[PDB]
């Protein structure tokens, strides 16, 4: 946004620039075009002993 | 003599311009706003870079 201010000297523009936060988003894009999460895997023990559960 | 002259003409021009609503004569049909001053402090005297900064604003 720009507004002119209309002092005695003259004009003072006034530009103002606002990044909002594409988190808070809900609406379209959630994140930055380049923005890469890779989501952490939950690591578990290894079983080495062949079993069948049954029903 | 003239300071007398300007503070006159200065309170003259409060009444004028008591009647009229908005800023300057003939209000929004004049084309002509009203100005305001900048209130600077005592930043931009001599003209340099500031010391003192501010850590927060009201």
């Amino acid at each position: 946004a720009t507004r002119h201010v209309l002092m005695r000297q003259g004009v003072l523009g006034i530009k103002v620039k606002i990044m909002r936060d594409p988190a808070k988003s809900r609406t379209g894009p959630k994140a930055l075009p380049d923005a890469v999460t890779i989501i952490e895997p939950k690591e578990e023990e290894p079983i080495l002993a062949p079993s069948v559960k049954d029903y | 003599l003239n300071v007398l002259i300007k503070d006159k003409e200065r309170e003259e021009r409060q009444a004028r311009l008591a009647r009229v609503r908005g800023g300057t004569a003939t209000g929004g049909a004049g084309k002509k706003k009203v100005k305001g001053k900048t209130n600077l402090g005592g930043a931009f005297k001599k003209d340099q870079d500031f010391d003192l900064d501010g850590p927060d604003d009201f």
